[PDB]
């Protein structure tokens, strides 16, 4: 499956997992692609952040649906 | 000139995204329905607004009779305050 993650900056970082698949690998999924550590990342998708002991289907993430990336200085 | 145009709708694509974020999260907001990290990063987007909503008087301050700049500069301003206040009851609530 294939999901999006908007920031504010405006970087549209595009990715790839599955739909139960845990934030904790998104992130770093994340992290392979912008580099940008997990310990440092803020996913919010139906305004809502995303733990990480959690995964997609237990947010319900459609395929190509878009999730917010903010940073925590 | 070239691409003062793109600088600066690129400002304004980041106040109209919080905009969107931040009345998300209200929206999906509830007193003990909420975590801590949830709702204090909305907090802490309210905080990052009131800036941009000054920023967005910065080139405000800095604009002799023109058109449309001003307009779109002071329209997501507006958005801006709209929504502080609007998080300022929600959360008070």
């Amino acid at each position: 499956m294939q999901i999006f993650v908007k920031t504010l900056t405006g970087k549209t970082i595009t990715l790839e997992v599955e739909p139960s698949d845990t934030i904790e690998n998104v992130k770093a999924k994340i992290q392979d692609k912008e580099g940008i550590p997990p310990d440092q990342q803020r996913l919010i998708f139906a305004g809502k952040q995303l733990e990480d002991g959690r995964t997609l289907s237990d947010y319900n993430i459609q395929k190509e649906s878009t999730l917010h990336l903010v940073l925590r200085l | 000139g070239i691409q003062k145009v793109t600088k600066r709708l690129h400002t304004l694509e980041e106040v109209n995204n919080n905009v969107r974020l931040l009345s998300e999260m209200l929206l999906h907001y509830s007193q003990e329905d909420s975590s801590d990290g949830d709702r204090e990063l909305m907090k802490e987007l309210f905080d990052q607004c009131e800036n941009k909503r000054r920023t967005l008087f910065k080139l405000a301050s800095e604009t002799e009779d023109n058109d449309n700049s001003l307009g779109d500069i002071l329209q997501a301003s507006d958005n801006l305050s709209r929504v502080i206040n609007s998080y300022k009851t929600i959360i008070e609530g």
